[PDB]
């Protein structure tokens, strides 16, 4: 009960999901197969909350597969825990867009939008309860950002009075990878903020700070990326499978993280990591877990969060430990950087604990807190979204197929609305 | 053979005692369990222990514990009486 | 012919039940079949577990109690635990969608569609007793879930059960350790909810349950279960006296009559003793004259209140175990010749005694050590202002910019609410100054 | 003094008996009794059954 | 139904109370473990009943850091303190007076009094106090004075005694005692009634002169201390045709407000291996009582005037062999009383014979007589630091570690002027009329 569906966007919204069922297979003991080896009877109590029942007594994921192109979409079924999918949930179009957001938006992505509104409609009816959807997708992509955002303003058309968990990633200017990607990437922002309810952001550029800094490794590959931005999104819905002393499902992550409807944005980070070297060198007790929280390098997202001013967080600790230091030592944190915690909102960490840990260690935590320092990812790409435009260069790809330059401005004063008017609580005061 | 854990105000450190966590216990009971190794040591979990969690495996039962702590109060003094004499015991050089 | 139901909302208020009935299972020997011991073939007499038990006629006993809440994991674990042949398996009812601290969602959207059978529920155990009593609540304020349904419950039964004397232990806010973000809405609209509404209400401020722990009991490192074993022998004592025959019952009835001077100020915070530790309890005696001076010991109050700042107006103390009446009387008077303690010039006699010969029964495995003398209070005083007007500044501070107040108004709740909530909460602390002022 | 070394350790102990009653009235012959032995400071305890 | 409270602060009186209750423990047959033989109420002088079995003597130890209150903790008498009253800090005050009364004292004393509140609750018959303190350490005055001078306003007319330790004439152990002496003295004389000097010197001339033992250590010496507190209590918890109580102190060893220090010695004290050879008269034991020597303080009797003297015979002593005792000591030339005191004794019987610990130095034997006299020889005590003190001040070497710590300047200036105001007072008493 109290479950939710999944939908994904995209080569990395498709490579993402590829581990996320991996991570997750793993910890609710799901063999290959799809056929139950599992050691705990509780592995299976609350098994409904990502797996449906089926012939045979063998799982399957209920994700939405889409794309534009047919080479990532039939990678994936090749990977580990790749054939979990069903067959008939995929639907795939035969054109590509190719980074041109114009095309994912309003051509090329809407007409396929028929079928996979209906393969959403579903999975989603035949549930006992529904309870929101999680999106991860990314805006660096114009099939993908373009064609993931106009599934998601359908999806709230439909549906109000259901949450709606948004994960993705956004290009930092140091790491570039896409010279297209400033245009499909804030405009999508637009759309999103007008119905996305929870945050969406995390930046590759942090990703790696922490491949390199943290888990010292000499050449990471793709598989480093996926294996830490999946653990964390397991930590989102941790307590939501297992028992725990104060669970803490979306809403109430959700409610207690969003001081008003738009400013909705969260910056996520994993905890503890340690490499090979420290595995047994360093001790699990909670001064750690706390000491390594809420440092930037573990922070994985590019907004520094010591250049602004907390205006609340919230943790969710896994594994058992006693309850007082969660206390506490929480407490001791709110005040010893006594400015960086902004002054009209008393109290502003929430706390939960859940009893059964992911797999590797006996314990561990999720951070997620909404810091005003997340401007910073907004006014580096804002400076160039604008210098962009003044030029007219590349203006002629999106207007040759129904989109004019009036949109466009629009979105260039809502966005410097959000950021003008994000800014304004940071020196609030009482 | 020491004496099997120590009293409340009790300056220093035991073993296991910021390791392996071990919180649920007033102290004294605390102190016996690090002497004596019953803990899983090492950041590492057999896949018995994990799944104890809290209300599914603890705070329950009822007889079986009572004939824990019986078992368990024996061996604290048991090892302790091992003294006697009218001699009252070494106060000159034990310091 | 004593009955006394329970009414549980919450998971701070369903785990309070959870210690509370096991502790009242250990207290009689009942095992949690039903079946008494595998071994006691006589019975048919010793009519005691009638006050917390109803007859089967033969097999097991069905306690007095109804399980709601509005999350399904909490709920779920006791009907798969290890008591899963004990409670009635179609009293525990449970919703299918989570409140999330939204007080506005749990008391005007998803409480509705589960008070219907609530009462039900309540109305099929009331009936088969007879000589029902009063009613207990354990509602946790710090969660929306709590307040709504643990808020609703109170009224509707404010307007059928007629006259019936209720009384609830509540759990507000703690001072500086914090458990929500949105603690001071729900705080503050639900004192509304039972101020005029519920007889009797009590303080028990998580954070004292913290240091409480520490001082005595030796631990360091304490967790919640821990927590809920010592707020049961506090309602341990207080009941104790409707079920063990002793030399002066005090019926349940029989506090609130003298507990309470005004419809208004209906508020009193508890405090117990002693609590000691196995690796020191034996080595002391435990005397009369010791036992309930610690009890007005400022330090050991349960909840983080400073009486020393006020006076005491009503207070009624329950003894159970082999004290002698001599020393009741002798402790009382040096209370009286204290100086640090003061009274109210208005209530010349302020020691409500009574006395048990049960002793409370120690748990295996617990924090606690074998005890025979015990004293349990239930005090009223005007340091209790405290509390209120603390969280008095807590709640407007953020209403100022009316950050969060989006979400609470589309929820069906009017904008007005907040309004009235601020002005009756105002006369409270306008309430209790009048009354702190000598004639 | 009040014994304490017996009523910290033998007080769980507790023991059940059936009898009936005997006296020169025959008002009172043919119900039963319970009497209860509790074994820490030598208490007896009786009590009536009605079918 | 008579009680006594007993306060030890400070490592060094730490062991001596640790000392003191081995003789006391094994006075009254109580085993270590604390379960009694089995088989009066004339045990509960230095103790309580807790119900059943055991028993908790009245125990308050106070040391800023854990090491030696550790090994309490840890030895074979862990089950006879109390297991929370052993009140223990976290870090040491290192021998500074100021950070055992300006920086660190303070943490401490909110557990520490009101740990001495409830031992009297439970009782009700508090007798006095008497304190164990080590003044050549900065922690020995801090709490030490800290609670005798918070002592003297939450129980007021109540009396209270206390054996202090000073350096020694030349043999020491720091540089830092002439300081922490000079302003403890000032602290003491305004909250204390009687004391009576302890300087360890003289002991191991004590211990090498009769006992033949050339490797004495520490733990020697603690147990004559240690032994010396019965005798001036022996007399309250035993059958006795002529007892002396502990409020009975006060009226023959004070001849004035101000002066309340007095120095004892003890005898006798002869070693097993010759301890048969001679006949222990009393009149010969009384006499070894005030040879110079044998004085258990480091100064000389001889060089001072003698005020009065309250002394107990402890055994089989016949009173008229005492009568007899008495008389020939008023003879002599070596001791020569007063002018305006004639007589300067009280007499006190006791019956009970001092026990022996095993394994230890003394012997066994039916006769002794302990001493606890004043004389106007203690001028020399304090003159011998003063003429330390001012040596360092005329540099203020050390001071600067010492108002460092909170400790105003012109305190040091009170300090050194009050000692002089009682050192000129004693010239008064010597005079004659
Ligand atoms: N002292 C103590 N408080 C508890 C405990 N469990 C829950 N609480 C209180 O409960 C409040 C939150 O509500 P919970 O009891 O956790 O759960 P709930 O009753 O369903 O309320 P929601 O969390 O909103 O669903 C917290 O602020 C705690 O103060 C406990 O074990 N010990
Ligand atoms: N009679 C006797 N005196 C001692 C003993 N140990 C130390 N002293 C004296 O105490 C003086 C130093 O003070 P201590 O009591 O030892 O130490 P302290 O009081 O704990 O002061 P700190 O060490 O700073 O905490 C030394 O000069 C010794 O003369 C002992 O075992 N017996
Ligand atoms: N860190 C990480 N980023 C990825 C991965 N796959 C794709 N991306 C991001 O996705 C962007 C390219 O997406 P693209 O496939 O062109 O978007 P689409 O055309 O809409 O499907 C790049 O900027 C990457 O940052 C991955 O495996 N790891
Ligand atoms: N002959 C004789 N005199 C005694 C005896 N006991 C005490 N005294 C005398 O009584 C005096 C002491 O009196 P004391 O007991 O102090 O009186 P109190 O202070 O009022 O109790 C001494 O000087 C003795 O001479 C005794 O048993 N026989
Ligand atoms: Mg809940
Ligand atoms: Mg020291």
């Amino acid at each position: 009960m109290r479950e939710i569906v999944h939908i994904q966007g995209g080569q990395c919204g498709n490579q993402i999901g590829a581990k996320f069922w991996e991570v997750i297979s793993d910890e609710h003991g799901i063999d290959p197969t799809g056929t139950y080896h599992g050691d705990s009877d509780l592995q299976l109590e609350r098994i409904n909350v990502y797996y449906n029942e089926a012939t045979g007594g063998r799982y399957v994921p209920r994700a939405i597969l889409m794309d534009l192109e047919p080479g990532t979409m039939d990678s994936v079924r090749a990977g580990p825990f790749g054939q979990l999918f069903r067959p008939d949930n995929f639907v795939f179009g035969q054109t590509g867009a190719g980074n041109n957001w114009a095309k994912g938006h309003y051509t090329e992505g809407a007409e396929l939008i028929d079928s996979v509104l209906d393969v959403v409609r579903k999975e989603a009816e035949g549930c006992d309860c529904l309870q929101g959807f999680q999106i991860t997708h990314s805006l660096g992509g114009g099939t993908g950002s373009g064609m993931g955002t106009l599934l998601i303003s359908k999806v709230r058309e439909e549906y109000p009075d259901r949450i709606m968990e948004t994960f993705s990633v956004v290009p930092s200017p140091k790491v570039s990878d896409t010279v297209v990607e400033p245009y499909n990437a804030t405009l999508s922002v637009h759309q999103l903020v007008e119905n996305a309810d929870e945050c969406m952001v995390i930046d590759n550029e942090a990703l790696y700070d922490i491949c390199f800094r943290t888990l010292k490794l000499t050449t990471p590959t793709y598989g480093d990326l996926n294996h830490l931005v999946s653990a964390a999104m397991s930590g989102v819905t941790c307590c939501l499978r297992f028992p725990g002393q104060l669970n803490s499902d979306l809403r109430k992550l959700a409610v207690n993280l969003i001081p008003f409807p738009r400013l909705h944005f969260f910056m996520i980070g994993f905890a503890p990591l340690t490499s090979r070297g420290s595995q047994q060198y360093r001790a699990l007790t909670v001064p750690e877990l706390t000491q390594q929280m809420f440092d930037a390098k573990n922070m994985m997202c590019a907004a520094d969060p010591r250049h602004g001013r907390y205006l609340t967080a919230s943790a969710l600790f896994r594994g058992r430990m006693s309850t007082k230091e969660v206390d506490e030592q929480m407490l001791n944190v709110q005040n010893k950087n006594s400015s960086y915690f902004v002054e009209w909102i008393p109290n502003n960490i929430k706390s939960s604990i859940c009893d059964i840990p992911p797999k590797g260690l006996k314990m561990a935590v999720t951070f997620v807190g909404n810091s005003t320092a997340i401007q910073e990812m907004f006014k580096r790409v804002a400076e160039q979204f604008t210098a962009m435009f003044r030029r007219k260069a590349f203006l002629h790809w999106y207007t040759g197929e129904g989109m004019d330059e009036m949109e466009f401005t629009e979105a260039e004063s809502n966005m410097n609305d959000l950021v003008s008017e994000y800014q304004q609580y940071q020196d609030a005061t009482a | 053979n020491q004496a099997k854990s120590h009293i409340p105000g009790y300056a220093g450190y035991i073993p296991g005692i910021r390791s392996e966590n071990m919180y649920g216990k007033t102290y004294g009971k605390i102190t016996y369990m690090s002497v004596t190794n019953q803990h899983h040591k090492g950041p590492d979990l057999p896949p018995d222990l994990r799944y104890t969690s809290t209300v599914k495996g603890e705070f329950t039962d009822q007889k079986g514990v009572k004939k824990q702590e019986l078992l368990r109060q024996a061996v604290i003094e048991e090892a302790k009486i091992t003294s006697s004499g009218y001699g009252s015991s070494p106060l000159r050089t034990k310091y | 012919m004593r009955e006394v139901i329970s009414i549980h909302v919450g998971q701070g208020g369903i785990q309070v039940g959870n210690a509370c009935w096991e502790l009242f299972c250990l207290e009689h020997g009942i095992q949690p079949d039903g079946q008494m011991p595998s071994d006691k073939t006589i019975g048919g007499g010793d009519d005691a577990f009638n006050t917390f038990f109803s007859e089967t006629g033969a097999g097991k006993h069905v306690p007095r109690a109804v399980f709601l809440d509005l999350e399904p994991t909490v709920i779920d674990e006791v009907r798969t635990g290890t008591y899963r042949q004990l409670f009635h398996p179609e009293q525990l009812i449970s919703g299918k969608e989570d409140a999330a601290n939204n007080f506005a969602r749990g008391h005007y959207t998803i409480g509705k569609e589960i008070v219907d059978l609530c009462l039900d529920r309540i109305r099929k155990l009331a009936d088969n007793c007879t000589g029902l009593q009063g009613f207990l609540v354990f509602n946790s304020v710090g969660g929306g879930t709590g307040s709504g349904l643990g808020s609703l419950l109170l009224e509707r039964l404010s307007v059928d059960y007629g006259k019936k004397s209720k009384l609830g232990f509540t759990i507000y806010p703690s001072p500086q350790v914090s458990t929500a973000v949105v603690e001071p809405y729900n705080s503050i609209l639900s004192t509304h909810s039972l101020l005029e509404h519920t007889d009797v209400a009590v303080m028990l401020d998580n954070e004292a349950i913290y240091d409480i722990c520490r001082r005595n009991l030796d631990i360091e490192r304490p967790t919640y279960t821990n927590l809920n074993r010592l707020i049961a022998q506090v309602i341990s004592s207080l009941t104790a006296s409707l079920r063990f025959d002793g030399a002066l019952n005090v019926d349940i009835t029989e506090f609130q009559t003298n507990l309470v001077p005004y419809p208004r100020i209906h508020f009193m915070l508890s405090s117990y003793a002693p609590i000691i530790s196995a690796e020191k309890a034996y080595h002391e005696q435990l005397s009369v004259a010791e036992i309930t001076n610690s009890a007005f010991e400022p330090a050991n109050m349960m909840a983080k209140c400073d009486p020393r700042h006020g006076k005491y107006m009503a207070c009624s103390m329950m003894y159970r175990g082999d004290v002698v009446p001599k020393d009741v009387n002798a402790s009382i008077a040096t209370i009286k010749t204290k100086r640090t303690i003061q009274f109210v010039d208005w209530c010349p006699t302020g020691f409500k005694v009574g006395i048990n010969y049960q002793p409370p029964t120690v748990v295996p495995g617990g924090d606690l050590a074998k005890v025979m003398r015990a004293v349990c209070m239930i005090s009223n005083s005007t340091a209790i202002a405290e509390v209120f007007s603390r969280l008095d500044h807590k709640f407007d501070l953020m209403y100022a910019k009316r950050a969060f107040v989006h979400w609470y108004v589309g929820e069906g709740m009017e904008e007005g609410e907040f309004s009235e909530a601020r002005e009756d909460l105002a006369a409270l602390e306008k309430d209790y100054e009048e009354v702190g002022i000598e004639t | 003094r009040k014994d304490i070394n017996k009523m910290y350790t033998q007080d769980q102990y507790i023991l059940r008996f059936e009898g009936k009653l005997i006296s020169q009235n025959k008002e009172d012959n043919h119900r039963k009794f319970i009497i209860s032995f509790f074994c820490g400071d030598d208490t007896i305890m009786v009590y009536e059954t009605a079918d």
